[PDB]
């Protein structure tokens, strides 16, 4: 007999503080019964459990489901300890590289074949209840990794890993992966050479004593020369549940990765504020010609392809509108690796650029997780814009290396607030004030020409009527124009540059600002009796 | 040569941290210095068992094309008793002040194996492919705030002929950094530097005396506009909240009635003397500003473009510790968040010089956009903390 290598063990401990496991034995049939007795003698046979005392006062429950054992660790893992990840994220396809062939090998014989910790198989203690319990229940515990355990999947993957290390450094024409029951190899190698190195990969794992396209892995589907996804299924029905829009609004995301032009905002619209299964949910106009679009996009298949290091890394973003970006990623030219999607955050104001902004910082993510590196950009926007943009900016902001590309709707700046006062442009002193309590105020100007106005509104707060009066200064005015005002709330919005705006009173003074050539907007301390500057032409 | 017993604090487990994705250079300089440092013992491979991670990635310092492993030990230490140096508050007033990375000297020492699975960290694999590589620390890890506590006695064993030697010289430890100060000339400090570096070896220079604490002042025109006036009211309002007898209404006087913006004022004596009596008063430091150690300092940054930034360091709102102002040109003319990290070095290392402690910082940056990038440019061996501040102050155009 050729001496197999000992596996080592990974130490385990239960959580300090509790005791081990500690169920009652659920009642059963004499049919599942005769069927666990069988199983577990054979399982004892292949040196996978073992028959103890009454020194284990530790028990744990067993069902059979038809045939096949199962072992219910539901309270064990709830005293048993955390381990690493190991690891909490899949490969993502478009990151991989074209191989020429790819094996398949059988894991099924090596799973039950890892050895446990000895000092933790007290807690795997399992009883099989005899006939009439007129016996005490055969009592078994563990000696190898159990399925459903909250350990086992991160003990076994380590231990793999551990053992394929050397087979793997010294084949870097080689390529290994672990799902599920099953082993995959791969390689560019010749089909002779390839199958001669599947032989000494066998030949190493019967070191340990291990003797055993397309693909269907994750949602995806694997080819040796391009990847995409398994055939997104969207529910139709004229009655639409809160359950089936998640349903529905996932599936679409899910897609939105190699299928471009996907768009989710009207189906996610329907979703805020709302925690509910049951629901028959309309949907308007705007939904569905979206859904009508997507079945569109979803008619014809679409394949990503694999990642050449050899070759730059280019990202595309383009403006869908309404808040919503599309990206696709490739290296050449209508070949991409993938594709994707960024929504604009929930927010009051908002404009362009910072959302390109955010597309893109996601993006760069994304990449350096998939590839490990940042790709150019090509940008629908223009070097000017972007330039006079930053250095404007309050805050700090960056693009990393990126170029220019003319596919409209272009990104620009829709209208620039002077930095000094102007000479010869009319001077509008604003203000607006509103009554707390009858919801009753005023707002208004008055200018250096004696050009005046008072407005009076109903239902109204002091933050909206001091809006107000600058939406009144520029609209009475010439395409220049000074406006002073004691709103810091006002100030700090326009300071903000938003070029959308929940609030339709802020939309029309953008729309305001973008006819003018050129606004100054100067800022005062209200109450400091300042001229120009009047309160007591609003708060009455 | 040996462990001295470390636990955490009263009800809390390890640092369970994400590992931050990481690019594939960092990721291979990473790899290339664990290896070699698996070898020296300084980190073992752990398997599974160990739960806990602490982030790690990698930089590159001044002169010096060789990457070095930066871990973010940032949640470890919060997770630390500590508890085991009085400032030197001689330091900050030195003619020159030079800093060394006395790093390497931590990894002579082992650490309580009890606590060597709080150390955990891991080099994450492109693609999520293979499971990261992981490692714990056998030796004192550069970072954690209980490696210089620890390594004290040891250090204050090897600098005791050079302090006694000149007891002029004043030496300062934080984290894996070592302040040697010294009143002396330039080219006579860095060959007693270069004296102490031998010193050290058989076992970037300051001017804080170049740097005060910030005034404020205003504009001295001889012709003032409507709007040279209303941003002098705006600015003397603000600066009320600090100084006591500011007083505005006879400024505010000469705005009243409608006049355009670029229209001239003259100024009145009423007002001239107004001005005059809040100049003095600016003149004046902040009354009653002291250092608490109990609380957080809080550094705030603006960004004033052109290359141009000031800050201030506080730990209760009109009561500034010190305030300063920063324009470098390190190559960094076309970028803002690598002008940004090094104002915060620059500032965290001044605040380190003073009070002997990192403040938490309010950056002038999306959340998004500074966390994808800092690390790129980041060249210090600790971390402050940091929020990210969202609405344009309007206290930018009085710093300026
Ligand atoms: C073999 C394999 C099978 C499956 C599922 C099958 C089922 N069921 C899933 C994965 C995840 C892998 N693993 C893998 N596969 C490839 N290529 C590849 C080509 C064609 C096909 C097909 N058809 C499938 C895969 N490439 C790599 O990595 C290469 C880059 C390595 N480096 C390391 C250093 O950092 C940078 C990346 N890993």
């Amino acid at each position: 007999m050729v001496p197999i290598s000992p596996i080592e063990t990974v130490p385990v401990k239960l959580k300090p503080g509790m005791d081990g496991p500690k169920v009652k034995q659920w009642p059963l049939t004499e049919e599942k019964i005769k069927a666990l007795v069988e199983i577990c003698t054979e399982m004892e046979k292949e040196g996978k459990i073992s028959k103890i005392g009454p020194e284990n006062p530790y028990n744990t429950p067993v069902f059979a489901i038809k045939w096949r054992k199962l072992v219910d660790f539901r309270e064990l893992n709830k005293r048993t300890q955390d381990f690493w990840e190991v690891q909490l994220g899949i490969p993502h396809p478009a990151g991989l590289k074209k191989k020429k062939s790819v094996t398949v090998l059988d894991v099924g014989d090596a799973y039950f074949s890892v050895p446990l910790d000895e000092d933790f198989r007290k807690y795997t203690a399992f009883t099989i209840p005899s006939i009439n319990n007129e016996t005490p229940g055969i009592r078994y515990q563990y000696n190898v990794l159990p399925q459903g355990w909250k350990g086992s999947p991160a003990i076994f993957q380590s231990s793999m890993t551990k053992i394929l290390e050397p087979f793997a450094a010294q084949n870097p024409d080689i390529v290994i992966c672990q799902y599920m029951d099953d082993l995959y190899v791969g390689s560019d190698l010749e089909i002779g050479q390839h199958r001669t190195k599947i032989e000494e990969l066998r030949q190493h794992l019967l070191r340990w004593g291990l003797t055993t396209p397309p693909f269907l892995w994750m949602g995806y589907e694997l080819h040796p020369d391009k990847w995409t996804v398994q055939p997104i299924v969207l529910p139709e029905k004229d009655s639409w549940t809160v359950n089936d829009i998640q349903k529905l609004v996932g599936k679409l995301n899910w897609a939105s990765q190699i299928y471009p032009g996907i768009k989710v905002r009207q189906l996610s619209k329907l979703l805020r504020g709302t925690k509910a299964l049951t629901e028959v949910i309309p949907l308007t106009e705007e939904a569905e010609l979206e859904l009508a679009e997507n079945r569109e996009i979803l008619k014809e298949p679409v394949h990503g392809v694999y990642y050449d290091p050899s070759k730059d890394l280019i990202a595309e973003i383009q403006k869908q509108g309404q808040g919503q970006w599309t990206y696709q990623i490739y290296q050449e030219p209508f070949k991409n690796l993938k594709t994707g999607k960024y929504a604009r955050m929930r927010g009051a104001h908002t404009n362009d650029v910072k959302q390109l902004t955010e597309a893109v910082q996601k993006i760069t993510t994304e990449s350096i997780v998939i590839w490990g590196k940042t790709p150019k950009f090509k940008l629908p926007i223009q070097k000017e814009t972007w330039e006079t943009w930053w250095t404007e900016y309050w805050q700090a902001t960056w693009i990393p290396e990126w170029e220019f590309v003319n596919t409209p709707p272009l990104v620009k700046l829709w209208y620039q607030l002077e930095k000094e006062p102007i000479v010869g442009a009319e001077t509008f002193y604003v203000d607006g004030a509103a009554n707390r309590e009858t919801k009753l105020g005023k707002a208004g100007y008055v200018t250096n020409k004696g050009r005046q106005k008072v407005v009076p509104l109903t239902n109204t707060t002091n933050q909206k009527t001091e809006l107000q009066a600058i939406y009144l200064a520029l609209q009475d005015s010439g395409l220049e124009v000074n406006i002073v005002t004691d709103s810091q709330y006002a100030l700090g919005i326009i300071q903000a540059q938003p070029d959308k705006s929940e609030s339709e009173l802020v939309n029309q003074i953008i729309e305001q600002l973008i006819k003018k050539e050129k606004v100054y907007l100067a800022w005062v301390p209200a109450h400091k009796g300042i001229g120009g500057n009047e309160q007591v032409d609003k708060l009455v | 040569i040996e462990t001295v017993p470390v636990k955490l604090k009263p009800g809390m487990d390890g640092p369970k941290v994400k590992q931050w994705p990481l690019t594939e250079e960092k990721i291979k300089a990473l790899v290339e210095i664990c290896t070699e440092m698996e070898k020296e013992g300084k980190i073992s491979k752990i398997g599974p068992e160990n739960p806990y991670n602490t982030p790690v990635f990698a930089i590159k310092k001044k002169d010096s094309t060789k990457w070095r492993k930066l871990v973010d030990f940032r949640e470890l230490n919060k997770r630390t008793q500590d508890f085991w140096i009085p400032h030197p508050a001689g330091l900050k007033k030195k003619k020159s002040v030079t800093v060394l990375d006395v790093g390497d000297a931590y990894f002579s020492v082992p650490l309580d194996e009890d606590f060597r699975k709080y150390t955990a960290f891991t080099i994450p694999s492109i693609n999520n492919e293979t499971p990261g590589i992981r490692y714990q620390y056998n030796v004192l890890p550069q970072g954690w705030k209980g490696s210089p506590a620890i390594f004290q006695s040891s250090m204050t064993k090897i600098l005791e002929p050079f302090k006694k030697q000149n007891p002029d010289i004043v030496i300062y430890q934080y984290m894996d950094d070592l302040y040697v100060g010294s009143d002396l000339e330039i080219g006579q400090h860095r060959t007693k530097i270069e004296e102490l570096r031998q010193h050290l070896l058989r076992w970037y220079e300051l001017h804080p005396d170049k740097w005060t604490v910030q005034p404020i002042v205003l504009p001295e025109k001889d012709s003032w506009t409507v709007n040279d006036i209303q941003k002098l009211v705006g600015k003397l309002n603000w600066a009320s909240q600090i100084y006591p007898g500011i007083k505005v209404r006879q400024l505010s006087k000469l705005l009243r009635g409608t006049k355009a913006l670029t229209e001239v004022i003259p100024l009145t004596e009423e007002a001239e003397l107004e001005l005059a009596e809040n100049r003095e008063i600016l003149k004046e430091p902040v009354h009653g500003v002291y250092y608490d150690p109990s609380k957080d300092l809080i550094a705030e940054i603006q960004k004033q473009g052109q290359g141009q930034w000031t800050y201030q360091i506080y730990q209760e709102p009109f009561k500034n510790l010190k305030t300063g102002k920063y324009a470098r040109m390190r190559g960094a003319h076309t970028n803002d968040v690598k002008q940004l990290t090094e104002a915060v070095q620059k500032i965290t290392t001044e605040s380190i010089v003073i009070w002997g402690k990192t403040p938490k910082f309010k950056l002038p940056i999306q959340k998004e956009t500074w966390e994808t990038w800092w690390t790129e440019y980041w060249q210090a061996t600790w971390i402050p903390e940091w929020e990210f501040v969202n609405t344009p102050p309007l206290v930018k155009l009085w710093y300026q």
